[PDB]
């Protein structure tokens, strides 16, 4: 849809959900860690997200009231992902999303921390980043060795960690 | 007579430059055009290389 125009007062609703709709926890994670975790979530919640959008399509207008179960399963899959991250790969996740916040959420400025995060989650949770729709020929941009576009300032903590990890062989 | 008159030297004066001294300079022009199109082609390479990478970063986002 469109945005508000010419005037608009926010207004909430202090009511509760109907008793026939059970209760579900919320993701509660903000823009940056969520954007970091997007790929790991999509690698794990693919069938659930697809089933959600399919039941929205089949309903043909009543999607807001017929797809609640599917959206609930999606939310739970997401929470399991982020809980696995915070339990296991916390500091690397923090490096990534803070490196992002000190940019415009351009992923190009955070490749080192992204590398450490992909490595750790692939070794522990067995979840890898993948950009689909590409041919075997095209080289995905997060694995290019010497990209054209580089950040204005490589983050400090990320750089120290990347160097120490090459020295330790973890990468 | 003449005693204290302002007079020229015996060997005259050394000659002065009164002819045009605008020496043509520069390379021949086609070199300046070949450096121009070469600089352009290098910039188009570097830029259109930067567009394809922006395309992929967008695919990621
Ligand atoms: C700022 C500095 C200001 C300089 C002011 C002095 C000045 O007038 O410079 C002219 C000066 C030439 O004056 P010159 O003393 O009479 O030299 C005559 C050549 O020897 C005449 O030689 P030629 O024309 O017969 O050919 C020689 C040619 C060799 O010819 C080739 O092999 C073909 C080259 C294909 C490319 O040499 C080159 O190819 C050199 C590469 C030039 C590419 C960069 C051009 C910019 O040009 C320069 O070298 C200075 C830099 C370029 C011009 C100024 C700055 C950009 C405008
Ligand atoms: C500010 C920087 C100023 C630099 C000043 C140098 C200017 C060079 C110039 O005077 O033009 C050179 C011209 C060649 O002149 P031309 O006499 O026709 O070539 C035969 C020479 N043996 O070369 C050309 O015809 C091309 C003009 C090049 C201009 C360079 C752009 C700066």
């Amino acid at each position: 849809p469109r945005e508000a125009a010419a005037h608009w007062v926010p207004f909430e609703d202090k009511a509760n959900m109907p008793d026939n709709v059970p209760d579900v926890v919320e993701v509660g994670a903000t823009s940056a860690p969520l954007l970091s975790a997007s790929y790991f979530i999509g690698a794990k919640c693919k069938p659930y997200n697809d089933d959600f959008m399919l039941c929205r399509e089949e309903s043909q207008g009543s999607g807001a009231i017929d797809c609640l179960k599917e959206g609930r399963r999606v939310t739970r899959c997401a929470v399991s992902v982020i809980e696995d991250i915070n339990k296991s790969c916390l500091d690397e996740f923090r490096l990534h999303w803070q490196c992002l916040e000190q940019n415009n959420h351009q992923l190009s400025g955070c490749r080192k921390a992204e590398a450490l995060l992909n490595k750790c989650v692939f070794t522990k949770l067995n979840l890898e980043k993948k950009i689909p729709g590409l041919r075997p020929d095209e080289e995905p941009v997060f694995l290019k060795k010497d990209p054209w576009i580089k950040p204005a300032v490589d983050d400090f903590k990320s750089v120290r960690a990347y160097a120490e990890a090459k020295k330790n062989g973890t990468l | 007579p003449s005693v204290g008159q302002d007079l020229p030297p015996v060997g005259g004066y050394e000659p002065v430059q009164w002819r045009r001294n605008l020496p043509a300079r520069g390379f021949r022009p086609l070199v300046y055009l070949a450096a121009l199109c070469g600089i352009c082609g290098y910039g188009f390479y570097r830029a259109l290389g930067g567009i394809q990478e922006r395309r992929e970063l967008k695919r990621e986002k």
